[PDB]
This record gives C-alpha cells, structure tokens and sequence, in this order.
C-alpha cells in the first residue's frame, strides 16, 4: 500500500491567515491526490481532487498544488468554519490510502490550567468504589501531562483521562483525570494529589485533597 | 442534490454479524462506484472496498476480505455492507462515499454519507450512577461524575441550562465494558453554596433523567 504522511497532526493558525497543510506519498502518485475536510460532527466533504481541482460549491479560498510525492492544501484566508480536520488521499494505486489527518486549531496566548480536585462522594463510597476527580480547565497549548500521587507515592493504575476539543469561545482546552480505587484502598490513605506539567509553569501545578480536611 | 443517507447507530454483540445501509439519491445509483471507509476514533480513514451497482462488480481491501460483504439493491438505490465475526477492533464509524467519475472512476470521493457508528459490546443497556463533585477564591468549580453506563450517549446540563458559560462536559471513557464521564461547572463563590447548583443527567437509552444537587461537604 502507498503510505501517505501528513507533515503534522495538529496545526495552529489565526483567522485571516494563509494556511498550508502538506502530505507526502511513499511513491509518485501522479497528481491523483484529493483533500477532504471532516468537521467535529463527523461530516465529510471533498475540497480538492486531482491535486488542484476545486469541487463545485467549495469556496475558492481553498487551493491545492503539488506533484510527484509532495502535495499541499492551502487556505488563503482562514475562516471560522474552516476549523476542522483535513485528510489527503491518493488514488494512484489500489487500495486508496489516506493520510493521518491534520486538525486545525485557533492560535492564542498561553494560558495556565485552573486545577480542581474532588473526593469520592458519599453516594459512591456506599457502592464500594472511590473515584477522585481532577479537572484541568481552560489551558493552552493543548499539551499537558497529569501525574497522580497518593500520600507522596506516584500512582498510574486506575487513572483514566479525557480531553475536550478546543473551546469555541476562548480557544482553550480542558482535561479531566480520574483516579479510581476500591473503597478499602481509598480509606487507607489521606493525601490525594493531582499535578499538572504545562508549558506555562516551570514547576508542577499541584492540587491536593486531604481526608484530614 | 446528491445525498447519501446511512442507517443509524448499531450496537452489536461480539462474534455477531451486522448489516448497515446507505441510501443514495440525486443521481443514477447504478452508474457510480460506492465505496466504504472505516474510521477508528483516534485515527484516520481506512478503505474497505467498493461495489458498482450497475453489475454488482466488487473490489475489496485485502485487509477486509472475509470480513466485509458489499451488496446493492438497484430498485431502492441502497448499498449495504455486512461485517462478520465482530470484535472490539470493528467498533468504529463507517462511511459510504460515492466515487467521482462513474465506472471509469477517479479514486476520489465526491459525496459522503454522514457515517454509521458501530459499537461492538457484550454490555447491555444500563443506567449511570450520578455522583456529586464538591470540593473539600472569587470562583468555585463543581462537578458531576456519571459512571458505569451503556451505551452512549448521556447529556448533562447545569441548573437546567441557565449555567452554560463555564461548563465543561468531557468525552466519556470506557472502563470495564461501561462508560464514565465527568462534567464541571464554574460559578462565582458568591452564588454557591448560597444558591443551588444541580447537574441534570439524561440517559436516553435507559429512559433515565437524574437531578443531582451539589451539597457543601463540611
């Protein structure tokens, strides 16, 4: 199969910017390359086919170019509706193959996470389970790492994480992290700590909950 | 207008076979190749195969031979894909898409259906438990933990929608067959706990709606 590599998976830009997304095939694909746009609701549209042909109804701020192995999609003046994921696809050889995709995001100033931590509720403890929940809200850039510690001891097992897509109003990201233990193990410890590593700070951003409080 | 209308979300037991459909309109169904594409939800797109409904010629990705069966019904302009021996790895969104250029083709896809979500699971419909998140500044953040439900989706609102600003509802994660999600809300400390704050959780599949007030803890 022909491998298609899009140069990056995530690309930042400002509205009104000229944006270029590129991909590269593992062999010459003879201009048999198309670009598709996928929106967060899962819907998909073709934008460009045969390298540079604009599909009817697609705004002409979209353009494509390339030859051989190397191709680019360009948006001349980024609009809000253009924030989406873009996939390239070769039709030179069967099977048709797609690039991994490039998601656009809105560029903005760095923002530190607002971190909040929550103990298991009484309702949950009666069921024999215990989840400690940490929200890390409205940060930018999206890259972030969360570490859990129980009474000083780092804890990986039982942690589940979830991330939002970029906020439509303030262009930040949020994350939620949940440590789940048995009620028994939970009751054997006091200090639960969520610590975030993020570009905005040299030291960890730490929120703790202590069963003594 | 060309339109491809795919059948709805399907839940399937492991080891089963599922059949999904794609109703074409606005063009001569029998003159274009209909392709199917798989998207696992943290990755790109994978080509499954195609059928030419004019004579039922088919073409399959080697990776999907013995897995997918493509058919088409001319009288109803509907393409079907049947997937066999289902496993967790088959859980995905499947698209049907028309190939530009008629029989001669182009290997470019000019119109796409909206996608069909296939979820393969041995779990049967079960309601979430909704747990309050209260902590123990000008602002306070509160939350709800919606745990151990199946299938997707749930909806979460706060004070019946009047708190929309400063809310984050996070994508559900799968733990031990079941989904769990969390949602946070941030308000002025002046308003909580003086005023009431409640997460309203609805799980349509189990006909459940739960209101969970967030109480101070001490």
């Amino acid at each position: 199969d022909i491998v298609m590599t899009q140069t990056t998976s995530s690309l930042s830009a400002s509205l009104g910017d000229r944006v270029t997304i590129s991909c590269r095939a593992s062999q010459d694909i003879s201009n048999y390359l198309s670009w598709y746009q996928q929106k967060p609701d899962g819907t998909v549209k073709v934008l460009i086919y045969y390298t540079s042909k604009l599909h009817s109804g697609v705004p002409s701020r979209f353009s494509g170019s390339g030859s051989g192995t190397d191709y680019s999609l360009t948006i001349s003046n980024l609009e809000q509706e253009d924030i989406a994921t873009y996939f390239c696809q070769q039709g030179n050889t069967l099977p048709p193959t797609f690039g991994g995709g490039t998601k656009l995001e809105i560029k903005r100033a760095d923002a530190a996470p607002t971190v909040s931590i929550f103990p298991p509720s009484s309702e949950q403890l009666t069921s024999g389970g215990a989840s400690v929940v940490c929200f890390l809200n409205n940060f930018y850039p999206k890259d972030i790492n969360v570490k859990w510690k129980i009474d000083g001891s780092e804890r990986q097992n039982g942690v589940l994480n979830s991330w939002t897509d970029q906020d439509s109003k303030d262009s930040t990201y949020s994350m939620s992290s949940t440590l789940t233990l048995t009620k028994d193990e939970y009751e054997r410890h006091n200090s639960y700590t969520c610590e975030a590593t993020h570009k905005t700070s040299t030291s960890p951003i730490v929120k703790s909950f202590n069963r003594n409080e | 207008a060309v339109q491809l209308q795919e059948s709805g979300t399907v839940l399937a037991r492991p080891g089963a076979s599922v059949k999904m459909s794609c109703k074409a309109s606005g063009y001569t169904f029998t003159s274009y190749w209909m392709h199917w594409v798989k998207q696992r939800p943290g990755q790109g797109l994978e080509w499954i195969g195609a059928i030419y409904p004019g004579n039922s010629d088919t073409s399959y990705n080697q990776k999907f031979k013995g897995k997918a069966k493509l058919t088409a019904v001319t009288s109803t302009s509907t393409a079907y894909m049947e997937l066999s021996s289902l496993t967790n790895e088959d859980s995905a969104v499947y698209y049907c898409t028309r190939e530009r250029g008629l029989y001669y083709g182009s290997s470019s896809f000019d119109y796409w259906g909206q996608g069909t979500t296939l979820t393969v699971s041995s779990a049967e419909t079960t309601p979430p438990s909704v747990y309050p998140l209260a902590p123990g500044s000008s602002m306070v953040t509160l939350g709800c933990l919606v745990k151990g439900y199946f299938p997707e989706p749930v909806t979460v609102t706060w004070n019946s929608g009047s708190l929309s600003s400063g809310v984050h509802t996070f994508p559900a994660v799968l733990q031990s067959d079941l989904y769990t999600l969390s949602s946070s809300v941030t308000v002025p400390s002046s308003t909580w706990p003086s005023q009431t704050v409640t997460c309203n959780v609805a799980h349509p599949a189990s006909s459940t709606k739960v209101d969970k007030k967030i109480v101070p803890r001490d």
